[PDB]
């Protein structure tokens, strides 16, 4: 009522703050919304949406080829082929996909993750492969004897076209996984059939993921 | 969660623009005009270009003050001009007393004046993009006067911040790796940049 | 077949809906890929260019299907997308001619892949409403597309809607003796148009 | 109650507001209405 | 629509006239008086003018500054005398001190005045045009007095905005063309001027 | 009783530092940066170490003056900066300018602004003592600066109060005899210390 003494925090004003402000227009009436079909109202749900991952980034290969993994059919049957690191928000391959570049608008983020491999190779090649996953906090594995033992998953292109593995669990802030390709069997061709073919790595997030602080981004343009 | 939606994301205040009227020296004027705009950063421009078609409205906060952190009690008047209207061209001119142009009167020595302004356009949505065939989404302008007779010999710095509520997104896209060169247009320089950092080999890491 | 629905709804509103066959696109070892704006692609053929150069209001849902034609020693990939309000940049007049941003139903030749001839990564244009298409797996890939648009009934002969994309991700190689080019088709069938 | 704190907006005078106004003369009346007979009340019937 | 409103077509504040008291120079008077008017400016006059009977209530604020828009805290009174009354004719005559003319005390560092006055007419309505045989609708006047024992040297400008509540408009009757020459008669000049602009020919357009 | 309560005990407002921005003499700068703790005092120390784990909110006063209790109009901004993110580095760099740095601003003469802080931390409460393997529990700092363009010439003195409330206290351990050498670190002198008074001989008293 009339009886009021003021307190401590009067005449401030503080940019985190949502009040009541007068219109400046009174009696104005804006256009009739309709239907516009697509709509996206969580900014979490933009992640599960799979984009292809760049694990060619090294120096002499530019253009669209840093996306694809060149795999021959001399090598030998026991030798590494590619490999790389599980980190979103880090730099390296992880900065070329919807990821890993909303992980740059947040400090805190936790869940599981997803990758996909695809072979583009012709109708009559056949061949295995060793995909394998080092948990968080040990050392690269030097052969494939000892990938062999944890984590991993056979994979014959010759019967099926992509395969798909999923990461347990995984919590950075702000020494965080790996994950090898490794040769078991060569390459089969038929003769008058071409000797190459890629690989693509399809990474995307899973339904266990949350964001827990706001910041702004460092990768400006 | 909570945390992670389109409603907190644009949730939030933040400078726009600083204008600066200047009656002293060379210029001796007492009226500045700008063009109110919503992408004239570029970190503001990457985070409203996740989506092509957005309605919203907007509330706007006025600070002003000497280049010495003072303030006297001179007397201020700021003025919103609709789309499609002629704006101030004199300190003294006409447009200065209409009826229909929403101005407001405050002193330099009060709580900052604080007005909210509804969703103007006459579609459904703003557009980022236009494939058919100086701001694109035009809204309006802020005139800045101070009312006096002659000349003050004071100039006067306004910072503006703009808070946007009722937030409506609805296609996505790809962010931004090039470098913005221009306004108002997408062109990039001719010299593409990798999006992600380079390594020694693929069978190497640290 | 695998047919994908664009968001998930339908536009749900004999002489100008049947199926109109484009030209035939060579594909070769070296090659960077092709794009239609497709509210324009067909405003010069058949009776459908006649009511739309003379009403002033437009709208409709599309559908389109892409084909290839190889055989089983042949290797490559392909990605077709579509973009709604695909606007094309110029590199460094800060203006694009008139070809590259209304090319005829033949379409035009991308200059730069890798940015999309738009700033734009291309490795994150997965969330369009895309498809995939592999030499050894199958041949062919299915759009529905609505009418997306934030004014209703907007022109023809001054707008564009969106467009449709097809870009090479893995290079086409063979052996001796094999055809040096496969050949793609494309096909429209307007559905549920208005004027 | 007694325990209030003033917000950002204070002390400002918008020429497009509407609010309260103390009577100026207290206790008087005006004449009263009759029926005059024509009356226009929407502006946008004129132009019919 | 709410917008097509007599209603909202009359609903706003604006200028109706500026009034400076000085005590400085040739002239060292401390009051001012002004017969209060609806029809000062030739817009208002236009839009006023579309009816013939009108029936309404008023609201006036008062702005008031130095001539280098800075407020000190001197002292001022604002009296209203309603009609058929005499008015003050000096800085300290008797009217001043009376019980029957409303007066109100502000300063001049402080937010502005506001009042409102009533419906004053002897009648039903307002009337513009009168067929039988300086304002005509008298309705009162405001003295402005700035309360010191002798002279102070500093001129004050004072602008004043009126609101209109509660309209009621009868009779409509078709615009104005002519260019205004005199007040309160409808006098035009002898060059009458086409309503509208000129064309080449009658079969012929751009 | 209620007085012999958790509550009560930690419930108390109370200095935790004193902060001065300098602007003459042989430093002209106008930004001061100062990283928050709870442990900065002694006695504060000796009463917040009865405990092992804590969880509570804070709410934070600001108290600023002249160095002669004088209280002119000059305006002032305060932010705040989350844990893991830049800190402005210049008096007008670019860190100035963020929306995600929550900022406030108020004038020299005017109460003294207060604001609330939730619980940050990445565990379910905060640790004084950790037998694992630059406050050790960081919460973040505070950039005050004044908004001016050239340097000013006037320093000002600025002391802060904290108010901690819902507190929860889990397992305890006795206190502390031994004087305090280093911060964030438990090492003692090497010339210990009895904890009680001598005495002459076991049986005599006063």
């Amino acid at each position: 009522g009339f009886p009021t003494e003021l307190k401590p925090g009067t005449n401030q004003f503080l940019t985190t703050d949502d009040g009541t402000s007068p219109p400046i227009l009174p009696g104005f009436e804006p256009t009739p919304l309709i239907h516009i079909p697509g709509e996206f109202t969580s900014l979490l749900d933009l992640c599960q949406i799979e984009t292809i991952l760049e694990v060619n980034n090294t120096t002499s290969t530019t253009g669209v080829s840093r996306l694809l993994i060149p795999v021959r059919a001399q090598n030998n049957v026991d030798q590494l082929c590619a490999s790389f690191q599980v980190d979103p928000g880090r730099n390296g391959p992880w900065q070329s996909t919807m990821v890993g570049q909303i992980c740059r608008y947040y400090t805190q983020w936790s869940g599981s993750l997803k990758v996909t491999f695809m072979f583009t190779g012709s109708f009559m090649a056949t061949g295995k492969m060793l995909i394998a996953y080092t948990p968080p906090g040990s050392a690269q594995p030097a052969t494939r004897e000892a990938a062999m033992l944890g984590t991993h998953i056979v994979w014959d292109f010759g019967l099926q076209s992509s395969v798909t593995l999923v990461i347990p669990w995984i919590s950075n802030t702000h020494a965080t996984g790996i994950v090898t390709i490794w040769y078991q069997t060569n390459f089969v061709v038929p003769p008058d059939t071409p000797t190459e073919a890629n690989i693509i790595a399809l990474g995307a997030a899973q339904k266990n993921f949350t964001l827990k602080l706001c910041k702004d981004t460092d990768e400006i343009q | 969660v909570n945390e992670a939606s389109v409603e907190h994301f644009y949730s939030r205040a933040g400078l726009v623009g600083v204008v600066e009227v200047k009656d002293s020296g060379t210029s001796l004027d007492g009226y500045t005009v700008w063009p109110i705009d919503v992408m004239g950063f570029v970190q503001q421009r990457r985070k409203l270009e996740l989506s092509t078609y957005m309605r919203f409205d907007a509330e706007f906060t006025f600070v002003s003050n000497l280049n010495d952190s003072t303030t006297p009690g001179m007397l201020l008047q700021y003025m919103y001009v609709p789309p499609g209207a002629p704006k101030p061209d004199s300190r003294k001119s006409y447009q200065w007393q209409t009826a229909t142009n929403p101005s407001v009167f405050a002193k330099l020595s009060d709580p900052p004046p604080q007005v909210s302004v509804p969703f103007m356009s006459p579609a459904t949505a703003y557009q980022w993009f236009y494939d058919g065939y100086c701001p694109n989404n035009m809204m309006g302008h802020f005139a800045i006067r101070t009312v006096s007779e002659s000349t003050t010999g004071k100039n006067v710095h306004v910072r503006v911040y703009m808070r946007i509520k009722h937030v409506r997104a609805w296609v996505p896209r790809p962010l931004r790796s090039q470098a913005y060169m221009v306004k108002n247009y997408p062109t990039y320089s001719q010299t593409i940049t990798n999006t992600a950092t380079d390594r020694a080999s693929i069978t190497t890491t640290d | 077949a695998n047919i994908v629905l664009s968001y998930g709804e339908w536009p749900e509103y004999v002489s100008v809906n049947r199926f109109y066959t484009l030209s035939t696109k060579s594909w070769k070892t070296e090659s960077t890929g092709w794009y239609w704006k497709f509210p324009d692609v067909l405003n010069d053929t058949g009776v459908f260019g006649q009511n739309a150069q003379f009403h002033y209001l437009y709208r409709s849902g599309f559908c389109m299907h892409v084909q290839c034609n190889a055989s089983k020693f042949h290797q490559g990939a392909l990605l077709v997308a579509a973009i709604p309000e695909f606007v094309v940049a110029a590199s460094s007049g800060l203006y694009p001619d008139f070809a590259h941003t209304n090319p005829g139903k033949n379409g035009q030749e991308f200059r730069d892949p890798y940015v999309l001839d738009a700033g734009i990564p291309l490795s994150q244009a997965l969330v369009f409403p895309h498809q995939w298409i592999n030499l050894r797996t199958n041949n062919c890939a299915t759009i529905i597309m609505p009418y997306v648009n934030a004014l209703p009934f907007d022109s023809a002969l001054n707008h564009s809607n969106f467009g449709l994309v097809v870009i090479p991700i893995s290079p086409l190689k063979y052996c001796n003796g094999a055809t040096t080019e496969v050949p793609i088709t494309l096909t429209i069938a307007p559905l549920n148009s208005e004027f």
